[PDB]
RNA sequence: UUAAGUGAAUAAGGGCGCACGGUGGAUGCCUUGGCACUAGGAGCCGAUGAAGGACGGGACUAACACCGAUAUGCUUUGGGGAGCUGUAAGUAAGCUAUGAUCCAGAGAUUUCCGAAUGGGGGAACCCAAUAUCUUUUAUAGGAUAUUACUUUUCAGUGAAUACAUAGCUGAUUAGAGGUAGACGCAGAGAACUGAAACAUCUUAGUACCUGCAGGAAGAGAAAGAAAAUUCGAUUCCCUGAGUAGCGGCGAGCGAAACGGGAAGAGCCCAAACCAACAAGCUUGUUGGGGUUGUAGGACUCCGAUAUGGUAGUCUGUUAGUAUAGUUGAAGGAUUUGGAAAAUUCCGCUAAAGAGGGUGAAAGCCCCGUAGACGAAAUGCUGACAACACCUAGGAGGAUCCUGAGUACGGCGGAACACGAGAAAUUCCGUCGGAAUCCGCGGGGACCAUCCCGCAAGGCUAAAUACUCCCUAGUGACCGAUAGUGAACCAGUACCGUGAGGGAAAGGUGAAAAGCACCCCGGAAGGGGAGUGAAAUAGAUCCUGAAACCGUGUGCCUACAACAAGUCAAAGCUCGUUAAUGAGUGAUGGCGUGCCUUUUGUAGAAUGAACCGGCGAGUUACGAUUGCAUGCGAGGUUAAGUCGAAGAGACGGAGCCGCAGCGAAAGCGAGUCUGAAUAGGGCGAAUGAGUAUGUAGUCGUAGACCCGAAACCAUGUGAUCUA
RNA sequence: GGUAGCGGAGAAAUUCCAAACGAACUUGGAGAUAGCUGGUUCUCUCCGAAAUAGCUUUAGGGCUAGCCUCGGAAUUGAGAA
RNA sequence: UAUCCGGGAGUCAGACUGCGAGUGAUAAGAUCCGUAGUCGAAAGGGAAACAGCCCAGACCACCAGCUAAGGUCCCAAAAUA
RNA sequence: GGUGUAGUGGUAGGAGAGCGUUCUAAGGGCGUUGAAGGUCGAUCGUGAGGACGGCUGGAGCGCUUAGAAGUGAGAAUGCCGGUAUGAGUAGCGAAAGACAGGUGAGAAUCCUGUCCACCGUAUGACUAAGGUUUCCUGGGGAAGGCUCGUCCGCCCAGGGUU
RNA sequence: AAGCGACUGUUUAUCAAAAACACAGGUCUCUGCAAAAUCGUAAGAUGAAGUAUAGGGGCUGACGCCUGCCCGGUGCUGGAA
RNA sequence: GUAGCGAAAUUCCUUGUCGGGUAAGUUCCGACCCGCACGAAAGGCGUAACGAUUUGGGCACUGUCUCAACGAGAGACUCGGUGAAAUUUUAGUACCUGUGAAGAUGCAGGUUACCCGCGACAGGACGGAAAGACCCCAUGGAGCUUUACUGUAGUUUGAUAU
RNA sequence: GAAGGGAGCUUGACUGCGAGACCUACAAGUCGAGCAGGGACGAAAGUCGGGCUUAGUGAUCCGGUGGUUCCGCAUGGAAGG
């Protein structure tokens, strides 16, 4: 009852290689290099699915800060004022308003400043 | 093996001897004797046929572990004193084959 | 194994200096053409169950056939001469078309011969019947004398 | 126009994706051949020249195969019935219904070397003697037969030496050598290893060497096993049992009897004594006699000249069987197809629905199978007969016989599971050395009693071991890196002085139908034209992966520091298993491979050039635990017999459990210690086991795989070098 | 032509004995042994150490304990804070 | 959670930091103990990079929110508070 | 099955549950109207992995339940095969050749001629061993020849040792 | 001109050619012949078809001048109460 | 411990001290003798001749050197032909300072740097080659020694048999 | 309030044990009230299974000596355990 190698080996390695399409040279051509690279890609992918959330929050914060400065306020003062005024609009929506609906962002800033004054 | 520490058996001394004329008896108790009917003649052959004693060794010895309730004439290689008393008190008898 | 393969006595090359991986024989298992590590060896796969378990198994299969009503008992199977066409007609008369175990008493040679060549028919003598035969067969066609002998055997 | 600012596109080359090629031979499928076994057969061949070879034989002949100067074959007896002259095509020449080729039995021939044997020799070569024959006028030349050595027997010759003997000659007799890398018996006999070192011990009386064999061998007919009272040659299987024991009492080694089975078979001499013969009253030859332990036999009396048996025979007669063979049922259509066995529709056969082949998968096309039948010749077996060989009862003991340098003892070794130990029993060497029926040996030192037996002589079938071979089959065995090293011209090529080591290498297609002809080219090789179902099946020929190499291009790339990715993303290109699509990607964020080994490795520690294939905890027998099943104070069979190499049935011998305590006698739900009704220990009260399956772990085995320097035992080497 | 490995030969160097001689080469014991190095191939779920003590011709090995895991029994619940 | 019974292990090279001692020179990323933590076997955030320090334990998805250590002029998220 | 609460880093290592490979049995299927295998695809599942299409291919193969294992490779300076990198790089192995003519598809390299040059106690002439047809004649240019080749100690066919 | 070795020779094929080895000479010692010595289980060989002016073994090393003291210890040789 | 010789192939202290030789001499020669630790056949001292022996001095001679220059040839370089190898995890393969298994092309900060080559050099890749021979370890191996342990061939002595 | 010192008598520096504890990987080690046998001292209570406490020691195998109602390879002995 001999079980010769068969085709499972080729199938598994081909799956890895297909995962490695687009890599540089041997990193997509050769199974060993491809696998080693695919593992690093998995490591980076898992790590970046977390870093991606940080990056976009950072981006929204920066844009909100610019808009707040134009309206006569710092980012920190704006957020403190919004918390005082009970505004729960998050940073994603705030950044979108700053870029697209400048009037709406200005209205938000006015309420924030009023809460700060009170 | 103990990695060189003197093993336990080496620490302990040999003891005793085996008697060449050692005799062991197949043991039977009064509870097993209860399986027979009153007036029955209990014999080593009877026990072997009944399957109670497949190997009789040096002979059947009857012991008084349980309580006997039937009258029986018991034939065996040996009887404990308590076993003989119980058999006879039950109205039976004992014979040393 | 490496001991049985042909040749392979000498050391292929010296232990040190050559720069190659150290080797002991050209027949080592990692070598192409080298011996096999472990692998099949002649042995028996047969074991025995307790007699009581064997008897229970036989009774169980026969009882299962009867309960499902797949046991067809016939008064007798007589063929003046062996003729598979006649026996096939007998199966048709009994309305048996699936796999059948035909159980015959000893000596019913004409019945045995006439039935054996049918693709769906397995012929066994009442004295020689096994759990595997009964279980394989979808229906059991037995003669009355065969059933009597079976009852005696069990 | 001037000035300031912004500023795409381009690719020498490269990257990614995609498409198409090449290289290469993985994968799939397949199989010439293997592997492990079962049943039967056969277990030897050689001086009547073997095994193994060399050289030859064909119309062409390098190789294989076959054959031997009668050479690709001869004769004969059978089988078979149309082609045949092998592989192996191609010509060429032939044979064959007057029966070829082919198949089986028997026989003829069978060069040279080889034990090789007339002598020699560096195997397959050389040179002789004797006698007969042959060529030549004659020598030279050729053919045939004999010519080794030793052993047996005989005969003649024949020394020192007289007789003799020895030697020598002749005749006669039977040996040599090879195997089957197996099995048996014997002589001689390691080391690594284990003991965690090592010497006793273990490995192990193993490996190796040598001798002798036979189809089996060896053993075997009690100076036995025992002590239930009995059994009645030997061998082998189960069990006893990992028990009793042995053991630096360590590591380990390790029985036997009883019981259960397989198979069964018992017989001959020596001696006493008798008859004859011969020499020198005994003493050798011959024949009779006799064969043993509840002692036998002689010998002496009686009575029977039967009764049974055999392990004999190239003795037939007969049957069966082995080695060739003959016969052997049943399908046509329709659809797809190059092709039907596939599909569909109706049939038919089956004592045959095993299997193989046929243009794809066939019960009905072919070879077969079930079944029936068959042997001139030669073996083998069995019967029958014949011949042959064994085969006597009773009663007495007066006397005689019943195995001698033997048994046994001392010393020294060895074999018995038993390592000198308290050590029987068996054997070897050396020395000493008995008795003999009122006798002798043994029952584990030894003695007495009792019981059992009768050595120092021989033979003996069956059960048992093994398979180089032959025949017929089998396989939850391999399927071309596997399986034999070898599927193929393999023990070849190749390597080495030699012993010795030792490969690689399978697949066109159903069928060669193996690409006529034309075109470029010196060819090779291509493009057409053809064959074909298919030629991207074109001989490197099935499929045709990856590495690797190249052509084409959709996107990107010449201010950038990059473990090469991932996350975010414009632009461009494209449109899928239609999915909140795909390729590419300027630019930005983060970010030091995989493995091993480490306290800690991106590590400047180790491993990998890449790709593919192959490549490491298995099996057997035991121990133990869990889980599962059956039975349950019970559980269960082992060997073995029947049966398909099966299940199953029988087989209860044996094993585990139901009672323990004690070193042991022994006692026993207790027991041991102890003066003890005391205490305490171990047990019971307070019960579940056992057979099997399966899994985990362990032990014995190489024990998860690879790796030493080394050790030991046969051999091969002084063609280099001293 | 002779001397052959437990050996030969050596104007002597451990020197030569078929391109490696403190003991040739080949085959076999043999898969020598290796407490040493390397290697040991699919996946997911639950739990998850140790690098300590004692003894060891023992120190980079091993044995018992400690620490982990799986199953089970039972308790006047005995653990932790 | 502890015991106790049983099956299966691996571990016997530890490292650093804080605290308490010895050895050392009140040296060593030294050595040897005690004690706690971390690493080992732990990814993430901070300490530029930096196993052992500070914060904190990743079953997963999210272009949601609040905080820890540590930070808020630019690189670089947030006070030129 | 629903709700709730809690939990779900992990080496040595323990436990559990699965994926896939070959083969066996049974059942039920699929295949020249194209099986396995190969290749491509934007497909499904929590994982090992499973489908479905297009192309290639040309004859065997799935599925369900159970059973048995030569059952899974990426590393062993592992074995075998193939192919890379270095790289069109090292090297092409002691020395003199020139030209004309010829041959031929093709000439630095083959033939002929002329001059030149080299060895000449040899690099000449004989022989022994060893080699074993390498000798001669006629063809050939696949491979071998470190380039080339029309040529050769090579290949092919005949022949040659008195 | 000095050291070493007298000299010609020999040696680690393939890192050492030398002061190392050999050497003629010296000395000690064994050996009466089937010698001693050596190969071999033995037979049989060499020694040697030699015979103490010969043969084996140890040391020293041409030649020249020389070679002192110790016999307690260890070997050898002899002795034998 | 005599003769002889003695900082020696022997002298550690040591480049002993003194003298010769040199401008200058740890070497060399002569002498001295506190001979660490000479010494008489494992010979002492000396010695003509000899030495591809070791050592020091001198003459001659010179590219050995001051200190390099030129020339010839072969390779290297360009072209045509033929065409390897060690190595190699994949590489789009900078510098400084720092960090880190404490010596970074690859990590941090900063700096520098258009793309691809050719001829040269060898600082680095702890470069290649060889599983370090030094060192330590293994209850490894081998050869050798001896008043290590245990045996044993031989040799010898006695008893006994012949 | 002696465990230091002195005196008288003595031999408990006892035999069989021993609930329960400590220590501990094991093997071991340590303490022990109390029960019985038979005692020393003391009027009695009562103390005594060595010494103020903690070292003064060595597994097994093997062997010697003594005791023993144990075993005794057919049985009685023996040999030997
Ligand atoms: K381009
Ligand atoms: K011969
Ligand atoms: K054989
Ligand atoms: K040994
Ligand atoms: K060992
Ligand atoms: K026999
Ligand atoms: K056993
Ligand atoms: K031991
Ligand atoms: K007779
Ligand atoms: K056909
Ligand atoms: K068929
Ligand atoms: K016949
Ligand atoms: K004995
Ligand atoms: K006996
Ligand atoms: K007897
Ligand atoms: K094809
Ligand atoms: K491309
Ligand atoms: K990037
Ligand atoms: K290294
Ligand atoms: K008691
Ligand atoms: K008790
Ligand atoms: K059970
Ligand atoms: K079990
Ligand atoms: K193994
Ligand atoms: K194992
Ligand atoms: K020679
Ligand atoms: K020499
Ligand atoms: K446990
Ligand atoms: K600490
Ligand atoms: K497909
Ligand atoms: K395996
Ligand atoms: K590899
Ligand atoms: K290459
Ligand atoms: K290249
Ligand atoms: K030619
Ligand atoms: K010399
Ligand atoms: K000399
Ligand atoms: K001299
Ligand atoms: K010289
Ligand atoms: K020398
Ligand atoms: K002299
Ligand atoms: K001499
Ligand atoms: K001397
Ligand atoms: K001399
Ligand atoms: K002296
Ligand atoms: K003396
Ligand atoms: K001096
Ligand atoms: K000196
Ligand atoms: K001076
Ligand atoms: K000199
Ligand atoms: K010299
Ligand atoms: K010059
Ligand atoms: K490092
Ligand atoms: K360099
Ligand atoms: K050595
Ligand atoms: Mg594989
Ligand atoms: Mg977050
Ligand atoms: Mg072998
Ligand atoms: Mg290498
Ligand atoms: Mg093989
Ligand atoms: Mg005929
Ligand atoms: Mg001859
Ligand atoms: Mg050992
Ligand atoms: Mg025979
Ligand atoms: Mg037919
Ligand atoms: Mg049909
Ligand atoms: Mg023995
Ligand atoms: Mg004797
Ligand atoms: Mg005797
Ligand atoms: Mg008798
Ligand atoms: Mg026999
Ligand atoms: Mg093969
Ligand atoms: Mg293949
Ligand atoms: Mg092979
Ligand atoms: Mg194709
Ligand atoms: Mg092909
Ligand atoms: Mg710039
Ligand atoms: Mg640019
Ligand atoms: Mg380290
Ligand atoms: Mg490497
Ligand atoms: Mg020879
Ligand atoms: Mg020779
Ligand atoms: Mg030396
Ligand atoms: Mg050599
Ligand atoms: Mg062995
Ligand atoms: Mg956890
Ligand atoms: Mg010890
Ligand atoms: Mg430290
Ligand atoms: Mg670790
Ligand atoms: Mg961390
Ligand atoms: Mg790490
Ligand atoms: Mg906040
Ligand atoms: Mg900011
Ligand atoms: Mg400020
Ligand atoms: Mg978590
Ligand atoms: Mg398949
Ligand atoms: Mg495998
Ligand atoms: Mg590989
Ligand atoms: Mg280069
Ligand atoms: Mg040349
Ligand atoms: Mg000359
Ligand atoms: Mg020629
Ligand atoms: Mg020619
Ligand atoms: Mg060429
Ligand atoms: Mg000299
Ligand atoms: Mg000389
Ligand atoms: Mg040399
Ligand atoms: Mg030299
Ligand atoms: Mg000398
Ligand atoms: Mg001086
Ligand atoms: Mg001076
Ligand atoms: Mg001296
Ligand atoms: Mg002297
Ligand atoms: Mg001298
Ligand atoms: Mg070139
Ligand atoms: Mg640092
Ligand atoms: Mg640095
Ligand atoms: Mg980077
Ligand atoms: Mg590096
Ligand atoms: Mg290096
Ligand atoms: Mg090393
Ligand atoms: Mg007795
Ligand atoms: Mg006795």
């Amino acid at each position: 009852a001999r079980v010769k190698g068969g085709t499972v080996t080729r199938k598994r390695r081909k799956k890895v290689l297909k995962l490695a399409k687009g890599y540089y040279g041997s990193k997509h051509t050769l199974f060993k290099s491809a696998k080693e690279q695919v593992m690093n890609s998995y490591y980076y992918a898992f790590r970046d699915r977390r870093q991606k959330k940080r990056d976009f929050r950072k981006l929204w914060i920066a844009r909100i800060n610019a808009a707040a400065r134009m309206n006569g306020l710092s980012y920190s003062k704006l957020m403190h004022g919004l918390k005082l005024a009970e505004i729960d609009i998050n940073r994603k929506m705030l950044a979108d308003l700053a870029v697209n609906d400048a009037a709406a962002f200005t209205a938000l800033a006015e309420q924030a400043k009023d809460a700060l004054s009170k | 093996f103990e990695g060189g520490q003197t093993p336990l058996f080496r620490r302990l001394p040999k003891r005793g001897f085996t008697n060449i004329n050692r005799k062991d008896y197949a043991v039977v108790n009064l509870d097993t004797l209860n399986r027979f009917e009153d007036g029955t003649e209990v014999t080593p052959v009877v026990l072997k046929e009944a399957g109670i004693v497949k190997n009789e060794k040096a002979g059947i010895k009857v012991l008084a572990d349980g309580e006997l309730t039937k009258k029986l004439t018991v034939k065996a290689a040996k009887f404990s004193k308590s076993a003989q008393e119980a058999i006879e008190a039950a109205g039976g008898s004992i014979e040393v084959i | 194994n490496r001991s049985a393969v042909r040749g392979g006595g000498r050391k292929p090359w010296r232990q040190k200096g050559t720069g190659r991986a150290r080797q002991g024989s050209i027949r080592s298992p990692q070598w192409r053409g080298g011996g096999v590590v472990f692998g099949p060896t002649p042995r028996s796969y047969s074991y025995k169950f307790p007699k009581k378990v064997r008897r229970l198994a036989m009774k169980s299969v026969l009882s299962d056939k009867v309960a499902e009503n797949n046991l067809v008992a016939v008064e007798g199977l007589s063929f003046d001469a062996p003729k598979t066409k006649e026996f096939k007609q007998v199966l048709a008369n009994l309305s048996i078309d699936t796999k059948v175990l035909v159980v015959l008493e000893n000596g019913n040679d004409f019945a045995a011969l006439s039935a054996r060549n049918l693709p769906n028919v397995s012929v066994v003598t009442s004295d020689n019947v096994s759990v595997l035969d009964v279980v394989s067969a979808n229906k059991v066609l037995a003669t009355q004398t065969a059933l009597t002998q079976i009852e005696e055997v069990l």
